[PDB]
RNA sequence: CGGUCCGGCCGGGAACUCAAAGGAGACUGCCAGUGAUAAACUGGAGGAAGGUGGGGAUGACGUCAAGUCAUCAUGGCCCUUACGACCAGGGCUACACACGUGCUACAAUGGCGCAUACAAAGAGAAGCGACCUCGCGAGAGCAAGCGGACCUCAUAAAGUGCGUCGUAGUCCGGAUUGGAGUCUGCAACUCGACUCCAUGAAGUCGGAAUCGCUAGUAAUCGUGGAUCAGAAUGCCACGGUG
């Protein structure tokens, strides 16, 4: 993948770990039924004012070696290709071709 | 003096305990007529005890796990045959002929890649 | 197949009568693996068959089967510029399978409401030796004795 | 649609432009890229030029346009016909 | 008592470690319950082996995660610490549950 | 587009994994990135060193890297000089305390990665590929291999039409599962392109 | 057999002949018969005229044929007059709800129009 | 067994199921016949299994200058104040049409309503999320337990039993559309899924033509997972009937 797309992914991780407590504060406010509706309105306007890249749903799990946005696996952090290359070189423990 | 046999089927596993008696069938603390709402399964669980003449002769305590209606009935038949051969062993010459002592090894086939099922291939088109 | 003729698998008999043939009939009637329903349909149609005839359900089934069993079928050969429908003696197994198949197809095609009503009516007509199933038996024998010159 | 407990949605920069144009009472066209903002009753009588991807189409705001969003009045695909 | 859970990838290396720790607490302590085996997790995987386009061309991998449960009925003082100072091979993850 | 990887197919039978650790899913891909970065670093640093197999194992939050190499004198230097230099940066990368062990490679002519990299180095310094393939086969069968197959591919002698060639001496049963097939692959970055090298070595059958 | 303007078949049951009413379905027909205390398995046959008057009152509680069709056409002409995307879809004859127009829009577009 | 709140529940017990680990077992091994005393074939005998037991993985030399420089890598060429980089919005979802692959159907071997029985295999910590309460409902609140043979996802459905419809474009079918909503997520207009009420298209088994399948198979019935905030009729797996 590109270098700029990798840089965008790192930036969206840094912001998602930075503002993580504050966004949950505001969502606790908005989801709280026992709250002032003007407070819930102020919270949702604050949440607009926060950057869009602070959301974890904005960032996409790329391959950790190549940045490939598709074919990802959460357990390995890799695409389906580099999984196969590592499993064939025996860099992945306990992983072998199955048959049942 | 209960006599035991384990029967297995597709994915079922019966635990059959034979006692001499009057012919009382208890499956998971339930009657056979209560448990299998199916006369074919009521037949196949009574098939060896009428191959031999032991319908009235023995009572039975059965537990069974896993599977379906025919699966549990098959493992029950195979447990009964295993236990009657434990009881007498002179009956193996007939129950082999009846095809009962043979464990039916017809497992389900796995789904394969590309194929929508075990063997059904998707629909083909040249053009 | 090319290499071998095979050895066929064993079928259970029905629980009611012990007949292998009736279970072959419920398998031919059965769709989608629902054997329990097809067993119920056969036992209801043979219930009304013995009601309409006073005989055994098994006996009147064999009578209706008897009046539709073919003896000679045909097959296409086509070694020349056109199709030869060559006759051939039918083995008693295929006689019985074609009979139960034709009966089921006609009972699907009848306009009665219950399937057991289409099948008991078709069996009672076959025992009277009329109906579409025997008309299929007739059209088969007619193409047989027409192409009888080929042997 | 959105839940009622979150209420409606509107961009803050839009809500400030609405509050300004309300107090000034001017109907100059407000160019806006907020196609996702629900129209409010205080927006009635305003020309708001909603973006469509390519330009800003002006929308005079009516009473009935309240419970909707601004993007509904800016179509993004031009289609005339094939023949 | 002490429940001990062993999770590993090699079943020889886990049965070697479980019988090792049994013989350890059998000599030092007393009443090792048994090396009770648990069901093995089979974490399957299925990937496309082509870089661009072959949907039907796949590999199917798995990971078999072998479990062992070993209980110690009467913990002496040396039973605990001498087995805690005892170390095993890598690949085995141990997890003690005192009571 | 036809043949399976002989190591990956032999991994449960006669071949061991090059990474032997255990982790849950939380720290799995993180360990595997750390292993990738350290194998990357060690290959670039020990490029002149005849390194074959970097084995990684991490017990008790402490990484242990076992390097198999044909000559340990240039990797070590003095006893814990260059090794200790590489150890403190491995612990920097892995974020855990490190430990480096070195296994000497007897008979470096019987190791697939070394042979392929020697061929690659020769092709990079512009030798005849057939002479390199011959000397690799003669040396391995002399050293006692039961069978070797080498194969080069693409842009051979600067020829615009890429072809593959392969030599074979002895029996190389790939379908035999209990066969000790040492397989590895190198790449030569010539001025005319990329030349790929594959090498199979059959040592004999393990009778497990 | 004449409820809310329209006739109702007598041979059918209660919920079904009610569902002949434009504005009720099997749910609202159960709510009607529940509010009238009338069993659902009975017919429109063998009903008292007091029972039918109760039925007419319960249906009259809701919005039905002429009212409902007028309200629906009013909602559509509201979208028509606004000129929203749903209005443009309603007057181009295209599907509104965000379905596909490349293929399978045959309910709104009718049968196929051959290129001649 | 003994005891019970009748629930393996509770003392207990280790046989049984099961869970793994190791091992045995089937080899034409035996018997007869054929065969060129060969190879081998046919049969039966036992046996859980009989001749490759079943299924998978495993894909020779090479072919198509097949595919991919958009996984990656890379020779060379090109751009370098732009062919690079940042942001908002839009688009990849358009629509006179044509094709492929699928899903649901045209019903009575069925639809509905009530009652009720039997699965396997899996996933789970920024997660699975009981119980209880509110809501017709999707869901909401409080909130245990669980890194999990312990807890959760999670009641399997088809089935069976009773009643019902009684051959109709129907109590089939569910498209479409209106209104009211929930959840996710800064944010569901373009452009999400789901729920409720109403709406109730075509369709009554499909032209020439054509596809799959030889046994636990097809057919049919449900289940789970990956990806994923959310978003499958797809994909990969699982068992039921057969
Ligand atoms: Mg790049
Ligand atoms: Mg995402
Ligand atoms: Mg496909
Ligand atoms: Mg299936
Ligand atoms: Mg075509
Ligand atoms: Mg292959
Ligand atoms: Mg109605
Ligand atoms: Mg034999
Ligand atoms: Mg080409
Ligand atoms: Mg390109
Ligand atoms: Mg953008
Ligand atoms: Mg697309
Ligand atoms: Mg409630
Ligand atoms: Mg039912
Ligand atoms: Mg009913
Ligand atoms: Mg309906
Ligand atoms: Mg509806
Ligand atoms: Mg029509
Ligand atoms: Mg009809
Ligand atoms: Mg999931
Ligand atoms: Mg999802």
């Amino acid at each position: 993948a590109k270098q700029s797309m990798k840089a965008r992914e790192v930036k969206r991780v840094a912001l998602a770990d930075k503002y993580f407590a504050k966004r949950a504060e505001l969502k606790a406010i908005i989801s709280d039924v026992n709250a002032s509706d003007e407070d819930r309105w102020n919270a949702v306007l604050k949440l607009q004012t926060l950057p869009r890249d602070s959301s974890p749903s904005r960032q996409r799990n790329r391959c950790r070696q190549t940045g490939r946005p598709h074919g990802f696996l959460r357990k390995f952090g890799l695409s389906r290709i580099k999984v196969r290359e590592a499993a064939m070189r025996g860099e992945i423990p306990g992983l072998k071709k199955a048959s049942w | 003096n209960q006599y035991y046999g384990t029967g297995r089927r597709k994915s079922s596993a019966a635990r059959v305990f034979i006692k001499p008696g009057n012919g009382k069938i208890v499956i998971n603390q339930r009657s056979l007529e209560q448990y299998f709402g199916r006369e074919t399964a009521r037949m196949v669980v009574r098939q060896p005890l009428e191959l031999v003449d032991m319908v009235e002769k023995l009572d039975l305590y059965i537990t069974v796990k896993g599977g379906g209606i025919s699966g549990q009935a098959g493992a029950i038949r195979h447990g009964i045959t295993r236990a009657l051969m434990e009881y007498d062993e002179s009956l193996r010459s007939e129950l082999r002929k009846a095809g009962f002592v043979t464990r039916d090894a017809r497992q389900v086939e796995r789904k394969k890649v590309g194929l929508r099922k075990a063997r059904r291939r998707p629909q083909f088109s040249k053009r | 197949p090319r290499r071998r003729v095979i050895g066929q698998r064993k079928i259970l008999p029905d629980p009611k009568f012990g007949s292998e043939l009736l279970a072959k009939f419920v398998n031919i009637l059965m769709v989608d693996g629902k054997k329990s329903t097809a067993e119920s349909i056969v036992y209801s149609a043979l219930e009304t068959l013995a009601q309409r005839s006073g005989k055994s359900e098994l006996e009147a089934f064999e009578v209706a089967l008897e009046n539709v069993r073919p003896t000679v079928e045909v097959k296409s050969r086509r070694v020349g510029g056109s199709t030869y429908q060559v006759p051939v003696e039918v083995r008693p197994v295929r006689r019985n399978a074609l009979a139960m198949r034709w009966i089921v197809e006609a009972a699907r095609k009848r306009g009665d409401k219950s399937m057991a009503l289409r099948l008991a009516n078709e069996l009672s007509d076959a025992a009277e030796n009329k109906g579409t199933a025997v008309k299929k038996r007739e059209d088969v024998h007619r193409m047989a004795e027409a192409n009888k010159a080929f042997a | 649609p959105r839940s009622l407990k979150k209420g409606p949605f509107i961009d803050l920069h839009l809500l400030k432009k609405v509050e300004k144009a309300v107090e000034s009472g001017d109907k100059k066209p407000l160019r806006t890229w907020s196609r996702r903002s629900t129209i409010f009753p205080n927006m009635i009588g305003l020309t708001i030029a909603v973006h469509n991807g390519r330009q800003h189409v002006p929308v005079f705001v009516t009473d009935e346009m309240v419970g909707h969003k601004l993007g509904e009045f800016a179509p993004t695909r031009t289609y005339r016909g094939h023949a | 008592r002490i429940r001990i859970r062993l999770k590993a990838f090699d079943h020889r290396l886990i049965d070697q470690a479980t019988a090792e720790i049994v013989e350890t607490a059998k000599r030092t302590g007393a009443q090792v319950r048994g090396p009770i085996p648990l069901p093995t997790r089979k974490e399957r995987f299925t990937v496309l082996i082509s870089p661009h386009v072959n949907k039907d061309a796949r590999d199917q991998y798995e990971i078999r995660t072998h479990l062992r449960l070993v209980d110690i009925v009467e913990p002496t003082e040396k039973t605990v610490d001498a087995l805690m100072r005892l170390d095993l091979a890598a690949g085995v993850d141990v997890q003690i549950s005192l009571g | 587009g036809q043949k399976v990887h002989p190591n990956g197919i032999r991994l449960g039978i006669v071949k061991p994994w090059n990474s032997t650790w255990f982790a849950n899913t939380k720290e799995f891909a993180d360990n595997l990135d750390s292993d990738f970065k350290v194998r990357q670093y060690l290959t670039k640093e020990l490029a002149k060193a005849s390194v074959s197999r970097i084995v990684i194992e991490r017990p008790a939050k402490s990484i242990r890297v076992t390097i198999h190499t044909a000559r340990p004198g240039i990797v070590i230097g003095k006893k814990g000089e260059d090794v200790e230099k590489l150890r403190k940066v491995v612990a920097d990368i892995a974020g855990v305390p490190a430990q480096i062990n070195i296994a000497e490679v007897r008979k470096p002519e019987l190791d697939a990665k070394l042979v392929a990299d020697s061929i690659t180095s020769q092709l990079e310094r512009r030798v005849m590929f057939r002479r390199a393939m011959k000397r690799a086969v003669q040396n391995a069968m002399r050293l006692g291999a039961k069978g070797i197959k080498v194969e080069v591919s693409g842009r051979l002698g600067g020829a615009e039409i890429a072809r593959t060639e392969w030599y074979r001496e002895g029996r190389v049963p790939l379908h035999t599962l209990r066969a000790d097939i040492d397989y590895n692959t190198s790449e030569a970055h010539t001025t005319y392109g990329v030349i790929g090298v594959k090498v199979w070595i059959f040592k004999g059958e393990i009778l497990g | 057999a004449r409820i809310a303007g329209i006739n109702i078949p007598d041979h059918k049951h209660a919920v079904i002949a009610l569902t002949s009413i434009y504005g009720v379905g099997k749910t609202r027909s159960k709510a009607i018969l529940a509010a009238a205390g009338i069993a659902e398995d009975v017919k429109i046959s063998e009903l008292s005229e007091g029972q039918i008057d109760t039925l007419r009152d319960e249906v009259a509680k809701f919005v039905v044929e002429g009212d409902l069709r007028r309200e629906i056409s009013m909602s559509i002409k509201r979208l028509m007059d606004l000129g929203c995307y749903r209005g443009l879809r309603h007057r181009r004859g295209l599907p509104v709800r965000g379905q596909r127009t490349k293929t399978n829009a045959r309910t709104r577009k009718g049968p196929r129009k051959p290129i001649k």
